[PDB]
């Protein structure tokens, strides 16, 4: 419960106002759930009812961590975050634990409940107001504003860091080769142990935080040892039909934007004429010279590419076939930090929005783990389509920022 | 009278001060009536006389036409509404009757002088001050101010709805299965109770409301079936919208356009396609409420069309949650879609028509999808659940569309509804090139400054062609060029472009478009047999592309 605390003063970035985001229709199952969750969250004195004289608003919806369990309230604080002061030095976390990605195992725990013990600046509270819709607009929305650190907020981990570090101090002493990183409401716990003798050390943390007051839910596993890159790969039907060599000089002309150590010359020369595509042209040993050179430089890490903590990470995903998607994380166009290929979709999971929503989640946990920041997504979907469905498959406590796009032939250039 | 409820604290927009607007003289008979209306108003405490220290002011006016035999006082809070804080208007829209379930007994109460019963933050009061002018001008201005919620003021709706929910909250807990619906001064009460046991619950409510300053007149829709609730008529087993009648007139004032936009806004919720865009700008363009504004051709065309919309009589049936929700969609005018959400066959809750811009170019199944996505959302707002869908597109046609479209898409549960205007894909662009089919190495160009430009191919058979074009863009001549390779060619063909623009438009399988040319290409594409579109980089020494550019470029 709340501890007698003097609140940390928090203000919105200069110039900006609080969020006035609108609430999107929720189903009856999600309303019934949020009404329960908040009547109790209200008895507990965590959120209080508010009038119409508080102009602000943030979207509320409900997820379900995994299969057949408890609805979890998730407030979309993305907008409030953008408008909140980027804190002094006590960051959301600490200088990024570069070893988190090198762990044989990483378990993700929802520490979100820790936030409900610290009171929040009475002045800022107005800006955390949200509204529960009503089926058919019968009951004029139930409005509430948080009285304690909200779970979605960016400020909570910033405010609650002194605490968390104090709670974790013992555990980190006892286990000093078990790397722990906190991203907002989650605690990323990594150790080079056996999964069964990993799933114990985690429960010790589960029970320890439990003793110190953190009621974590009774663990998501990641093994960042198995993470791989999907490179640019050239075809088997190299130098055959004219068309084939046109698909080749097409693909190799783009890569130059990335690695300009490629050359077009000994292929376009083969392309000279006004020949039919269907023509199996000559694989000259001058061309073959270019090609193996080409194949080579692709199997190679790019130059100049290095993470810069100051620029946003951007992700671009491409639809690629039967439950196959590929993606790219970069910061400055063409200077990729990672590229990969999410692919785990068939039949029951052969729903595109479901697939895209779970790819968006893996690319996001991988960036938190790898860089400790979420990327801004360029999603291969139409605004309206994604928006009517993402909340049916979202199971993550954060929501990344996103933009909508239109893929040209990049599809054929990444697989 | 003035409720004794806790007032909501209202702030002015930060930085702004209250309205200091000038009162223009009316007629001595309007004035006398404004004094008369104001004494009756102070007799009840709705307003209160003020003195020389209050520095704000709001324009008073008296409207001509009597309503329910009422000649009243209209205040122009346009300025105070610019200065009053933002409020958070809560709902996803207004309720919809098809969402209602059949409730044995129904009663619809109206809150007489709703706004004027709820009180206003004592601190905001100084800002709502006004002044009734003097007849004998040797007499100064008759200055007042509100104590209670004003009519056109920004906050009144927001706040009365807040004040009402709290006055009704205690009453809704003691009686949980009786649905009380509240919107504007229309209080709907209903239950599965019997008339006598029911009317007791109402008296109890109208009594409760009375303890709180809220007058609920004898004009209670005592259970007599056609209930008028929110501009809909609720019949025992069906509902119907009350006809929305717009004002026909030639002389329009700032106020009458104002009233109309309001009504149009009201109606846009019940009927779609009701634009207010053009009439609205007329309010932006002129001040004083009494002065006359002339509709522009656009505003008068907007009225003609909204009025055309409001001509279609709307109706339907109530909800029975014990049954599924089925939604059926049909294609109509080249991008005109109609749907009906029903439960019992032929028994429609809602019916509507979707039609929206799917781009500059557009594809058909792509529009179906946009339709399914807008009905889903509308079902969730109204009923809290998605409908099972009934769609006029073969199962495998959708399959082939999502298998090949580079964007992700999804349509929830549906069944094939074999019915005319079946949505399908007119043409399947080839994957690998066709053997032997003539290959047209296409290209086009133009000048930004002269608009003149060239367009045309050079095939593998030596054939060549370049047409000169006027009034084009460096980008329209690249589509024109693919047009040529399609016209002047066999049923099978293998075009080659250096255009990234043309490749995207053609690859997305458009069925319609806004670029006439693009339409010309769609028609060609369907008439062909085996098209294979391919892309290749420009300004380089590829194939024919290298030689077609020279014909097409300017100074070489």
């Amino acid at each position: 419960p709340i501890s007698p605390i003097e609140t940390v003063p928090v203000k919105l970035k200069p110039g900006m106002d609080g969020p006035k985001v609108k609430q999107w229709p929720l189903t009856e199952e999600k309303i019934k759930a949020l009404v329960e969750i908040c009547t109790e969250m209200e008895k507990e004195g965590k959120i209080s009812k508010i009038g119409p004289e508080n102009p602000y608003n943030t979207p509320v919806f409900a997820i379900k961590k995994k299969d057949s369990t408890k609805w979890r309230k998730l407030v979309d604080f993305r907008e409030l975050n953008k408008r909140t002061q980027d804190f002094w030095e006590v960051q959301l976390g600490i200088p990024h634990p570069a070893g988190l990605k090198k762990k044989k195992s990483v378990t993700v725990l929802d520490v979100g409940d820790a936030y409900f013990s610290v009171p929040l600046d009475e002045d800022f509270r107005k800006y955390t107001a949200f509204t529960i819709p009503s089926i058919n607009n019968e009951t004029p929305g139930i409005r509430y504003q948080y009285n304690v650190l909200p779970q979605g907020w960016k400020g909570s981990p910033a405010i609650f860091q002194s605490s968390m570090t104090k709670i974790l101090e013992p555990f980190k002493k006892q286990n000093p080769d078990i790397v722990i990183y906190q991203y907002m409401d989650d605690l990323y716990v990594g150790s080079d142990l056996e999964i069964g003798q990993h799933r114990t050390k985690i429960e010790e943390l589960r029970q320890h935080l439990l003793r110190w007051g953190l009621t974590t839910p009774d663990g998501y596993e990641l093994h960042p040892d198995k993470w791989t890159v999907q490179p640019i790969v050239l075809p088997e039907k190299d130098s055959w039909t004219v068309n084939d060599i046109q698909k080749l000089v097409g693909k190799l002309n783009w890569a130059s934007q990335i690695y300009p150590g490629i050359k077009v010359r000994q292929l376009s020369k083969l392309l000279r004429g006004t020949k039919a595509l269907t023509e199996v042209i000559p694989l000259t040993e001058e061309a073959e010279l270019e090609l193996a050179e080409n194949r080579e430089i692709l199997k190679e890490p790019v130059h100049g590419v290095y993470y810069d903590p100051s620029k946003d990470l951007i992700a671009e995903i491409q639809k690629q076939g039967q439950g196959q998607w590929t993606y790219q994380i970069y910061q400055e166009p063409f200077k990729n930090l990672k590229t990969g290929k999410y692919a785990r979709m068939r039949g029951a999971h052969t729903n595109d929005v479901k697939q895209l929503t779970e790819a968006v989640q893996k690319i996001t946990t991988e960036s938190i783990v790898i860089w400790g920041k979420t990327p801004k997504f360029k999603l291969p979907i139409q605004k309206e389509t994604w928006e009517t469905w993402w909340t049916e498959y979202w199971q993550a406590t954060w929501i990344p920022e996103w933009e909508f796009v239109n893929t040209p032939p990049l599809v054929k250039l990444w697989y | 009278p003035i409720s004794p409820i806790e007032t909501v604290p209202v702030k002015l927009k930060p930085g702004m001060d209250g309205p200091k607007v000038k009162q223009w003289p009316l007629t001595e008979e309007k004035i006398k009536a404004l004094v008369e209306i104001c004494t009756e108003m102070e007799k009840e405490g709705k307003i209160s006389k003020i003195g020389p220290e209050n520095p704000y002011n709001t324009p008073v006016f008296a409207i001509k036409k009597k309503d329910s035999t009422k000649w009243r006082k209209l205040v122009d809070f346009r300025e105070l509404n610019k200065r009053t804080q933002d409020f958070w208007e809560v709902q996803l829209g207004i309720p919809h009757p098809a969402g209602l379930k059949k409730k044995k007994s129904v009663t619809v109460l109206d809150v007489g002088d709703a706004y004027f019963s709820v009180p206003l933050d004592e601190d905001f009061r100084k800002y709502t001050a006004f002044t009734i002018p003097s007849i004998n001008n040797e007499t100064p201005g008759i200055r007042y101010q509100y104590n209670v919620l004003p009519q056109g003021w920004k906050g009144s709706p927001a706040i009365f709805q807040s004040s009402m929910t709290k006055i009704l909250e205690p009453f809704k807990k003691q009686n949980p299965d009786i649905v009380i619906y509240q919107y504007m001064d229309d209080l709907y009460v209903g239950s599965d109770l019997e008339i006598g046991q029911h009317r007791t619950k109402i008296e109890e409510l109208r009594q409760h409301l009375l303890r709180w300053g809220l007058t609920t007149p004898d004009k209670k829709h005592q259970k007599e079936p056609p209930f008028l609730w929110m501009g809909y008529e609720l019949h025992p087993d069906k509902w119907t919208v009350q006809p929305i009648v717009l004002p026909e007139k030639d002389s329009w004032t700032v106020n009458d356009i104002q009233k109309l936009v309001g009504k149009l806004n009201w109606a846009s919720q019940i009927y779609p396609g009701i634009k207010v865009r053009q009439l609205s700008k007329l309010l932006r363009g002129t001040k004083a409420l009494t002065e006359v504004i002339p509709l522009t051709e656009e505003a008068e065309l907007e009225l003609a069309e909204n009025r055309e919309i409001l001509k279609e009589p709307v109706h339907g049936v109530y909800y029975d949650p014990s049954k599924d929700l089925i939604a059926e969609i049909q294609k109509q005018g080249q991008g005109q879609w109609t749907y009906q959400i029903y439960q019992e066959p032929f028994k429609n809750l809602k019916t509507g028509k979707y039609a929206r811009m799917r781009g500059a170019h557009t594809n058909d199944v792509k529009q179906l999808t946009e339709a399914v996505q807008k009905i889903t959302t509308e079902s969730i707002v109204i009923w809290g659940k998605t409908p099972k869908f009934k769609l006029p597109i073969q199962k495998e046609t959708w399959e082939t569309w999502w298998t090949e479209y580079w964007q992700a898409t999804w349509i929830p549960e549906w069944e094939f509804v074999n019915t005319p205007p079946l949505v399908k894909l007119w043409y399947q662009l080839e994957k690998e090139p066709i053997v032997g089919a003539e290959t047209f190495y296409v290209d086009g160009a133009a000048n930004r400054e002269t608009k003149l430009g060239k367009a045309g191919y050079v095939t593998n058979k030596g054939r060549q062609k370049v047409v000169p074009l006027t009034n084009t863009t460096n980008q329209k001549t690249e589509l024109q060029a693919i047009y040529l390779a399609l016209q002047d060619s066999g049923l099978e063909v293998n075009i080659v472009t250096d255009s990234q623009y043309a490749l995207g438009i053609i690859q997305a399988q458009p069925d319609k478009s806004e670029s006439e040319l693009v339409n010309q290409i769609i028609e060609q594409l369907i008439k062909k047999e085996k098209v294979y579109l391919a892309w290749v980089p420009a300004h380089k020494g590829i194939g024919g592309n290298e030689q077609v550019d020279k014909l097409v470029s300017a100074g070489i």
